[PDB]
RNA sequence: UACCCGCAGAAGAAGCACCGGCUAACUCCGGCCAGCAGCCCGGUAAUACGGAGGGUGCAAGCGUUAAUCGGAAUUACUGGGCGUAAAGCGCACGCAGGCGGUUUGUUAAGUCAGAUGUGAAAUCCCCGGGCUCAACCUGGGAACUGCAUCUGAUACUGG
RNA sequence: UUAGCUAGUAGGUGGGGUAACGGCUCACCUAGGCGACGAUCCCUAGCUGGUCUGAGAGGAUGACCAGCCACACUGGAACU
């Protein structure tokens, strides 16, 4: 019972001897809403087939996120090719302050309160890749506590 | 001279005076030395409309500061009520 | 830039140049029609754009567009111009229809306030 | 116990007076770097006791000329 | 030339951690030993020893958990080109408290939370997350 | 400063009953509720994110009969208050005087409740208050004036409200034609088909 | 005068912009002309011109223009770059300037801590109060992130 | 795309002058003083609490209200 969200549909084209060959690419994201989120990207000669391929690729290739009561553990920075992403944990009641692709990722991921901002290029594919890379690199107090070989009294 | 008087603040038709110690040459709502209370002339008698400090007022009167007629009446009524 | 290079020469904020310099930070400017004529658009488009040249009260002489269908504007006509360019290179101002020499576009029923047309009473 | 300053003497060509440069370490208000700032003062030096380079302790007084309002208290280090 | 040996120590730690080095060695110094003490008591390095008398050589034993780097990030904040000093009410917290900020207060080199509990500020040496 | 035009058009556009009619019938018997207004009402186009946010804000506004300036000020005060912005907004919306008078049972619709309030027929703590946006505080007593207790409007409204559900924060006596505002309603007491976070995202963009 | 009371009768009181995408809102009718355009339509079935019907958004207002900031991380201190997109001086020596290996002692200038004085009132923010509500007025507090002085700390920078 | 500026100019002694210190003024003597941390020159401009915007840092701004300054047809001057 995971939530699936179509982020962007784009029409690309390859040229051949006869003319242009138009195909469609769809970027989606799925997530169970409590710390697991994955994005899929499918190209197809039609829009519904592209969305189906994106959903199948997104249902696999899902990552785990260490949430903290529905928000981030700490401010994180995600970077892909052109997009640099900043996410920050907020208090209860603020919502998701983020762009379209960031909103989709953080909403299907299970994040409820976050202050986010996208720098550089706002390309949807690179934005969702940067968001996923920033969320999977976010660690919890138990992780750092066990990695430091000392109790979790820092929490 | 130095005088203790009222500065008519508030809105239209609803005045609110601030008992200020000011050099008598300045404007009414202008430069003053010290605010020693207030006076709300349209108070509902349910709340307080006369909270002018008598300690600093007496200290300034002891230094030659003059008391305006309205402030003198206010001091008299504050002493009578309290 | 190195912090020392900024200490010696700070950041120079890029200055923005106005797109309607003849108004001189005024919403409208009055001027007299020096020459009323028509112009052909640029490339893709093809028409005969109604335009006029007007010497403003501050001495500036600018070309101003005359929107709407049909206008009774001759030389020495004292009109009111406002910002707003025509994408007709060179023209950077619009003539306010219904402003002290430019009559409103007749037979307007929609978007009348943009062309100075009184409301048709039933 | 009196509020005073301290700087080095950069000029003593004038008679009964010296020019003391008070160097201070101030953080830049924008870029946060700690930059040096120099305050040159015309100081009254009676007896012509201070030479160039002396680290002297000065204090403020009444105006003694058009540009002199500080006077000498004592010399700490003496031009060597 | 070598104008920042503390940033050099941080860079040596970072490069030895990225290269999966077992231990890193460097010329020793009092401030380097204090920062290494702060890192060891917080659990970012295993151990450290100073060998040599006329030219002391500091050797830090790097730490790994799952074949992964224990020190994810280590940055120099206050540097020779720009010194950063903070008061006790504005001491920074790294990783929203999960990381440490090595602060040099008048009572020695300590972490940011230790300087906060001691009611002290000072020079922010580095961030270790 | 008021909406006076067709009422069922709003509920048809929102796709949901907005209680803009008294309740002598079902809305299905007075209009095509499942069809949007106008010549192109049969079509349903895919709404954007801004479309959904705007439509939810408009649904709440048309429910409470609040124009845009007052609703913007309501959101400003809710974001100023401490706590979650959405329930603060809905509580500020429910605290209005005409809303309470309607919920109290003295109005068949919020329009006739607003007419009762504005026409100086409603008292708060014995003081005739004729402001529809008057924020009603806890423990306040709301009653019909002696002169307006003779109107059949209030009787029909009382009956129509008895055939409705009873709010938990209102202690009303139909005989004395008076009621008491006990407390502000929590988020769980209002309708569950109102997404306050949509309005928060619309007004915070 | 505020406010209150009585009378009569829905009676005296709704407009503006928009509907190709960005951006909520679609159909009919009249030829790259007339025209629209904030950035990317019209050459004879134009949701983009003009009119009508319908709808959308605001509402005693609604739009356009002018102006500032934001978005613009697009002067990047927070918070950018320079092989090919704009950007490494043709190369070097070198004064001022910037920075500077390591240990000890000393100072306490930078730094840090505490206290005092000051930082006008209004304004901003918080809890209340009075105007039938609000705007508005107002009590108290917080704040005024600053400067100076005095007393200490000595890890780091400086002498 | 303004680099040199300054002769009462910088300081000292003495006389005068002011309510008051002071080249404020005068006589004489010394030869200095300012400046690359931007002197001099040129253009623009009342300053502040504050206002608008911004998450903040900042950017823009200085109408109303309050404090300070300057002016009173233009230039000069003193009297009470």
């Amino acid at each position: 019972e995971l939530q699936e969200k179509l982020i962007a549909v784009n029409r690309v084209s390859k040229t051949v001897k006869g003319g242009r060959i138009f195909s469609f690419t769809a970027l989606t994201v799925v997530g169970d809403g409590n710390g697991r989120v994955g994005f899929g990207y499918g190209k197809a000669r039609e829009v519904p087939a592209a969305i189906q391929k994106a959903m199948e690729k997104a249902r696999r290739n899902m990552i785990n996120v260490a949430l903290n009561n529905g928000t981030l553990q700490h401010p994180v920075k995600g970077v892909h090719t052109g997009s640099r992403v900043f996410m920050q944990p907020a208090s209860e009641g603020t919502g998701i302050i983020a762009g379209g692709a960031m909103r989709a990722v953080l909403e299907v991921a299970g994040v409820h309160n976050v202050l986010a901002k996208a720098y550089g290029s706002t390309n949807p594919i690179n934005v969702v890749r940067a968001t996923i890379d920033g969320l999977e690199n976010m660690n919890s107090p138990e992780m750092v506590a066990a990695k430091r070989g000392k109790s979790v009294e820092e929490i | 001279m130095v005088t203790i008087r009222l500065a008519r603040h508030g809105a239209k038709k609803r005045p609110f005076y601030q008992v200020v110690v000011a050099d008598s040459r300045n404007a009414r709502n202008g430069r003053f030395i010290e605010r020693v209370g207030f006076f709300n002339p349209i108070a509902s008698e349910k709340e307080e409309g006369t909270r002018l400090d008598l300690d600093r007022i007496a200290h300034w009167v002891g230094q030659g500061a003059t008391i305006s007629d309205r402030v003198a009446a206010l001091i008299k009524e504050v002493n009578k009520a309290a | 830039a190195t912090v020392n290079q900024l200490v010696r020469k700070p950041r120079a904020r890029k200055v923005a140049k106005s797109n309607v310099p003849a108004l001189e930070a005024c919403p409208q400017k009055r001027g007299v029609c020096t020459r009323v004529y028509t112009t052909t658009p640029k490339k893709p488009n093809s028409a005969l754009r109604k335009v006029c040249r007007v010497r403003l009260t501050n001495g500036f002489e600018v070309t101003s567009y005359i929107g709407g269908e049909g206008h009774n504007l001759q030389e020495h006509s004292v009109i009111l111009i406002r910002g707003g360019r025509v994408k007709l290179p060179g023209v950077r101002y619009h003539t306010v229809r219904g402003a002290l020499d430019c009559s409103g576009v007749k037979d307007r029923k929609q978007a009348r306030s943009k062309y100075g047309v009184k409301r048709p009473k039933a | 116990k009196i509020r005073t300053l301290q700087g080095r003497v950069v000029s003593d060509k004038m008679e009964k007076s010296i020019v003391v440069a008070i160097e201070r370490f101030v953080k830049h208000p924008i870029y946060g770097k700690f930059i040096k700032r120099t305050t040159k003062l015309h100081v009254h030096d009676e007896n012509n006791e201070c030479g160039i380079g002396d680290v002297v302790e000065i204090r403020e007084c009444r105006p003694l000329s058009k540009t002199k309002s500080w006077t000498l208290v004592r010399v700490v280090e003496k031009a060597v | 030339s070598m104008q920042d040996p503390i940033a050099d120590m941080l860079t040596r730690i970072r490069n030895g951690q990225a290269a999966n080095k077992a231990a890193v060695t460097m010329p020793s110094s009092k401030l380097k030993v204090a920062i290494a003490n702060v890192l060891k008591e917080e659990g970012f390095i295993e151990d450290f020893k100073v060998e040599g008398d006329t030219k002391p050589e500091l050797e830090l034993t790097l730490k790994y958990f799952q074949g992964k780097a224990v020190v994810e990030s280590i940055q120099r904040v206050s540097r020779p080109g720009l010194r950063i000093y903070k008061r006790k009410d504005e001491l920074p917290k790294v990783m929203a408290g999960l990381g440490i900020a090595v602060v040099s207060t008048s009572k020695g080199v300590m972490t940011d939370r230790a300087a906060r509990q001691a009611g002290l500020g000072g020079e922010i040496i580095c961030y270790v997350a | 400063a008021r909406y006076l035009g067709p009422k069922l058009k709003l509920s048809r556009r929102e796709g949901t009953d907005l209680f803009l009619k008294s309740g002598v019938r079902a809305i299905d018997t007075k209009c095509k509720i499942e069809q949007a207004p106008g010549q192109h009402g049969a079509r349903k186009p895919r709404l954007s994110d801004y479309g959904v946010q705007l439509r939810e804000k408009q649904k709440v506004r048309r429910i409470y009969g609040v124009l845009e300036r007052q609703f913007r000020n309501y959101y400003k005060e809710a974001a100023r208050l401490k706590g979650n912005t959405g329930e603060n907004l809905l509580a500020l919306l429910e605290g209005r005087l005409d809303n309470v008078v309607y919920r109290m049972g003295f109005g068949a619709t919020r329009a006739e409740a607003r007419q009762l309030v504005s026409h100086k027929a409603i008292m708060v703590n014995g003081r005739v208050v004729n402001i529809a946006s008057y924020q009603v505080s806890p423990n306040d007593v709301v009653s019909i004036r002696e002169k307006a207790k003779k109107q059949s409007r209030v009787k029909a409204a009382l009956e129509l409200a008895e055939q409705r559900e009873k709010p938990t924060w209102l202690e009303v006596d139909a005989g004395k034609m008076e009621g008491t505002f006990k407390r502000k309603p929590e988020r769980s007491d209002l309708s569950a088909d109102i997404n306050e976070h949509l309005i928060v995202e619309l007004y915070s963009k």
